[PDB]
């Protein structure tokens, strides 16, 4: 989607392993703000927002 | 900008207490080893107050 109207998607009742996502070297950026990199695989978040 | 103050951004483990750590050496950040060499997810782990 574009910026200004950019797609939201609701990540819910479901497992989610983000080792696949941060092991990607496709991504030429990886900068989280809140939480740790290394303890996605570890926290519980309610819902996720993308 | 006084940059002359430095704090270790990354490291492997918790320190011991009264226990310091001046090893300039790279720290591995993703599943690909640095060997030495900055790149994707490798980094310094020292960086510098603003």
């Amino acid at each position: 989607a574009s910026v200004y109207a950019w797609n939201r998607k609701r990540i819910s009742n479901c497992v989610a392993d983000y080792s696949v996502l941060y092991n990607s070297a496709s991504f030429s950026t990886f900068k989280c703000y809140g939480v740790s990199p290394t303890k996605l695989n570890d926290l519980c978040f309610t819902n996720v927002y993308a | 900008g006084n940059y002359n103050y430095r704090y270790r951004l990354f490291r492997k483990s918790n320190l011991k207490p009264f226990e310091r750590d001046i090893s300039t050496e790279i720290y591995q950040a993703g599943s690909t080893p640095c060997n030495g060499v900055e790149g994707f997810n490798c980094y310094f782990p020292l960086q510098s107050y603003g």
